[PDB]
RNA sequence: GAUGGUAGGAUAGUGGCCUACCAUGGUUUCAACGGGUAACGGGGAAUAAGGGUUCGAUUCCGGAGAGGGAGCCUGAGAAACGGCUACCACAUCCAAGGAAGGCAGCAGGCCAAAUUACCCAAUCCUAAUUCAGGGAGGUAGUGACAAUAAAUAACGAUACAGGGCCCAUUCGGGUCUUGUAAUUGGAAUGAGUACAAUGUAAAUACCUUAACGAGGAACAAUUGGAGGGCAAGUCUGGUGCCAG
RNA sequence: AUACAGUGAAACUGCGAAGGCUCAUUAAAUCAGUUAUCGUUUAUUUGAUAGUUCCAUGGUAUAACUGUGGUAA
């Protein structure tokens, strides 16, 4: 069953509807999630 | 219900439209329950799908049973509690329970090679061998996911070691934190929650792909054109697969099916199915071929080749391991191992599997040559294909399950499968400069294993050395090299001042297999409950039982390898082999130079390896005792492990001396069940073995001659009369064989012999007959051999009688 | 083993029930032994009913069977609906290594595929018990075969007309308060809507029952038949205006 | 209530289910009554019904339970 949400996933136009350490993941994923962009090299002048 | 994100279904579905696997890893407990999730955009992005799913895991599934007999019966009792409802599940629950998912314990990954899935799920991180990981993402085809969950000891990893360069505190493991950091480099990876939220660190940026196969309308064109009888429908049947996999097979074809000998050789990548090809073309050269066809593979490992040929077979016209028997029903075709079928070679076709190259020039001689040769030694059985048997050999490398793919990119740069035979040096005579020299610097394998650029193109040239035509080790034993506690590299490349730049001219990895180390090590390994790191010890503990190997340490060589160029390359190998003698006797930087005037307290420093003649002439130079041996057949090929063991410390030289003394009192009679390899190499063996006794002992294990009245018990008094009708007759078998084992002993115990007279005692203690042994060494004066033999058994013979009566 | 005798075996014991030995018996025209069914029928097998005279209450058709024969086990009672072993076929899971039960079953259908809900309150049964239970058993619901008794109106007043009805082939004859979408009046209650209480383990239903409930009493029954009549209408025929 | 003391998942226990469908056609041998068993079995019901003793309390071995595990189960 497209245009439903077999399970959870209810499937839009282009989007997709879901639904439902610890603050290590949560700090991760509230600040430090594209933090990491220029964290690559790390001094690594090649 | 909530919109997730603008990355993760795109990335689907972009690789469904580029048909390229993608990588997911999430982290958290719930994370079992959003595969569901992910399946569901997996086929949704495109029916036309694979739909089964692999669950690798190690020990125990997460939160279920995979039985689903038993969870009905629970979900019945369930029912009957009365805490859940009648028609009521979860999506993990309805995912499993509908699902086609084939389980796997992270050992028997071996059991999976050929067949195919859309998903990987790869329920533990903390033990991942590169093995498994090369195995699994090979099966995952072009529109799949290959998902990885986590652990919080790995959260509190990827916390640590996602800001720069930190790492976890406590055997340590990098190759998990080089994973990591090349899944933070991957375009088609990301790490997800288990709340479906992102962490950019793992390619952040993912635009959805614009809505649209040259190649593979080149291919239809082509298979088109040669469709337009039998032979189409042959190349029909195999050509599942790239242009470059039907135009090989389409030339094999050609170049095979009526010109009887041809010596065609395809080599190609685990990818591009070449046993499929194979097989697809048995059947074709069972039409147009002869009666008989030989096959040299593994005894039991010709699954890919033996299905693609029944299934070619039903498709044109047909109807104490395992079964490999020959059948037909309007043929024959057999599996066999090593040239017994000498004789029994009447068939015109024979097809060989990949490297036993002395084994294959004795097997290739007299039939058409079809070979498989996979990549998973290439240059040296080319320049023996080019040695000799019109060779038509081509093949290509474009992939069967994707057309490219940066998780395959991923996958070889990671598992470190990419080689490169590029010199790059300052000079080649200037390298010689080195080899005068023999400096040699350290690893520092930590900073070498952090993936850093540079450093990574440095390790990709250490790992190029340390395989380039090795022995045939693997993945699992790069992990080993990485991610164990008794370990050390030496790379003796660069003797120049230049600027950022070098080689690699020796690698050598040494194993502390000790007494104070490893039982430290092993100490604590046994908390974890496991531990195997003594290999070379644990042989002589048990073959000569000695407690001074007990308390002695020891390092073992793992591997040590050179370039290929020259002899010049062997003479840089003993300059590295020397050096480390010298070293052993007298974040962080990617290399060391005090730390290589450093090391540990070690008495013993051997290698073991297999009985080979230039690993001989190595081990004399190094000249390191010739220690024990076993001369059962390690069926890779065939040869016997020696481990020679050299003592470089300060008090072990009767010890070692005593050691090689044994080995050399026991050589001579296991010269006689199972050692029936050579004259010379057991001269070589011999002559290795008294000069360890020489050069270790003083007087102390300094042997007695033979006695007069032992000697006269040794022999009879009418075998030594017809020792003397020998010395002045003939010296047939009544009176040369019954005294030639006794003849032999005491020969290789105590007074000279000649280079004829040594091959006549070595043949008399391998005790073959006249014909065989003078024969295949010297080529030359049979008769006059046999009788410079018979003069040096009269010269024995008249010296023991001289002596004692 | 036919008939009996003697002894043993096995039995819960009697027993040719089985075996050794011995005798050649035994039933029968005073019906042996054998032949079949309205033996889905019969025999009392039983309750009978205040008029049904072989319809009209029930026990039992014969023995088996738990996929198929075989062997074993348990118990006061068994060759167990609930056990095991081996053989042969069905048959599901499986990571191909192995673990099983029986669902090769019972319900249904060939323009009525829904019974499978509530109780031991009654009668019995088991029960350590002044307690527990019994898909024994009872109660209720969907699933019409127009078979069954009632309703869809009753009673007045006023007005205004002169015609209504019957017979007969015909002419005609015979007779008499009869009509009308005319007005109008207050009484009646029943279907329905519903208080309850009773009933019952509980609930339904029957029974009893306050409140409301009629004018197109629109709170709106059918089915079939006989005959007309009409247009600036349409069609056909042809000796105007007609015939069809 | 410092050797037990109430709720009580899961385990031993006492008992529960204490009598249900289809298929091939047996003539007092299937059945019903009756005579008897000092010819015999019997849980439960009921009435009855036990006489040998030289120079202050008897033994480890298993659960449930913990702990280490294997197997797809």
């Amino acid at each position: 069953a497209p245009m439903s949400d077999v399970g959870g996933v209810l499937m839009d136009k282009d989007a997709v509807y879901i639904d439902i350490e610890r603050g290590e993941g949560e700090k991760l994923m509230t600040g430090l999630q594209s933090v990491e962009q220029s964290i690559a090299e790390k001094f690594d002048g090649v | 219900k909530k919109a997730i994100d603008s990355r993760i279904p795109s990335l689907i579905r972009n690789g469904v439209q580029t048909k390229q696997r993608s990588i997911f890893v999430i982290v958290g407990d719930r994370a079992r329950n959003q595969l569901p999730n992910l399946h569901y955009l997996m086929m949704s992005a495109d029916l036309k799908m694979n739909k089964s799913v692999l669950w690798a895991y190690k020990k125990k599934l997460l939160g279920f049973t995979s039985h689903r007999k038993k969870r009905e019966n629970k979900i019945k009792k369930e029912i009957k509690r009365g805490t859940r409802e009648v028609n009521e599940m979860d999506p993990f629950e309805s995912f499993i329970s509908n699902q086609n998912i084939r389980y796997v314990y992270y050992k028997e990954s071996e059991k999976i090679l050929g067949n195919t899935y859309g998903m990987c799920i790869l329920q533990d991180f903390e033990a991942l061998t590169p093995n498994l990981l090369a195995r699994t993402i090979e099966t995952v085809e072009g529109g799949g996911i290959v998902v990885i969950l986590l652990k919080s000891m790995s959260s509190l990893k990827q916390l640590y070691t996602m800001t720069m360069d930190v790492h976890a505190r406590y055997v340590v493991a990098r190759f998990n934190e080089r994973f990591i950091l090349s899944l933070g480099s991957n375009p088609n990876c990301l790490v997800v929650d288990d709340e479906l939220n992102v962490l950019p660190l793992s390619g952040a940026k993912n635009v959805k792909p614009l809505p649209p196969d040259e190649l593979p309308p080149k291919q239809l064109e082509l298979q088109e054109l040669k469709e337009s009888d039998v032979q189409p429908a042959g190349s029909l049947v195999s050509l599942s697969k790239t242009v470059n996999q039907a135009h090989a097979i389409l030339s094999f074809i050609d170049a095979i099916s009526e010109k009887t000998v041809a010596l065609t050789a395809g080599r190609g990548r685990g990818k591009s199915a070449a046993l499929g090809i194979s097989i697809a073309a048995a059947v074709s050269h069972g039409y147009s071929n002869i009666f008989v066809t030989s096959p040299s593979p593994e005894n039991l490992k010709t699954l890919f080749e033996f299905i693609f040929k029944g299934f070619d077979a039903l498709g044109y016209q047909e109807h104490f391991n395992k079964a490999i028997v020959r059948v037909d029903i309007k043929q024959y075709i057999v599996p066999q191992d090593h040239q017994v079928l000498g004789q029994a070679e009447l068939v015109v076709i024979d097809e060989a599997a990949a490297i036993i190259v002395k084994n294959l020039l004795g097997p290739y001689l007299v039939f058409m040559a079809s070979t498989i040769n996979g990549y998973e030694l290439s240059l040296k059985l080319i320049q023996q294909l080019r040695n000799q048997q019109l060779r038509e050999i081509s093949l290509d490398e474009p992939i069967r399950y994707a057309p490219g793919d940066p998780i395959e990119k991923w996958l070889n740069k990671l598992l470190c499968l990419d080689v490169t035979l590029i010199k790059n040096p300052r000079f080649a005579t200037r390298g010689t400069p080195h080899p005068s020299q023999c400096n040699l610097f350290v690893v520092n394998r930590d900073t070498l294993f952090s993936y850093h650029p540079v450093s990574e193109n440095f390790l990709e040239k250490m790992m190029a050395l340390y395989v380039s035509s090795h022995y045939k080790n693997s993945p699992n034993d790069l992990q080993l090299m990485s991610d164990a506690p008794a370990h050390k590299l030496f790379v003796l490349l660069p003797p120049i001042d230049p600027k950022d730049g070098g080689r690699i001219p020796d690698p050598l990895c040494v194993i502390q297999i000790a007494l104070e180390g490893e039982i430290s090590k092993e100490s604590v390994r046994n908390s974890l409950s496991r531990g195997q790191r003594a290999g070379g010890d644990l042989i002589p503990w048990l073959i000569s039982q000695q407690f001074q190997d007990e308390e002695f340490a020891s390092l073992s060589g793992a591997r040590i390898v050179r370039i290929a160029t020259n002899p010049e390359y062997a003479s840089m190998g003993y300059g590295s082999r020397a050096i480390e003698l010298l070293r052993d006797y007298f974040l962080l930087l990617k290399l060391s130079e005090q730390p290589p005037h450093y090391l540990h307290y070690l008495g013993v420093s051997y290698g073991l390896t297999q009985s080979l003649h230039k690993f001989w002439k190595n081990n004399s130079f190094v000249p390191v005792y010739l220690r024990q041996t076993a001369n059962d057949l390690t069926g890779e090929h065939t040869c016997v492990m020696l481990n020679v063991l050299e003592g470089r410390e300060s008090n072990w030289l009767v010890e070692f001396a005593k050691d090689f003394r044994k080995r050399f009192l026991s050589l001579l009679s296991y010269d006689f069940h199972k050692f029936t390899a050579v004259q010379a190499l057991s001269v070589i063996e011999s002559s290795k073995k008294a000069q360890d006794l020489s050069d270790d002992e003083k007087h102390d294990n300094k042997e007695l001659t033979r006695t007069h009245l032992d000697d006269i018990f040794s022999p009879f008094d009418l075998k030594r009369l017809d020792s003397y009708s020998n010395n002045l007759l003939d010296y047939h078998v009544i009176g040369d064989m019954i005294p030639m084992l006794a003849l032999l002993y005491f020969g290789d115990k105590m007074s000279s012999v000649q280079s004829a007279i040594l091959l006549a005692i070595g043949l008399q203690r391998k005790n073959i007959d006249t014909i065989a042994k003078e024969l295949n060494l010297p080529s030359n004066q049979t008769i006059a051999m046999f009788a410079k033999i018979m003069r040096k058994m009269s010269q024995y013979f008249r010296q023991l009688l001289s002596q004692s009566i």
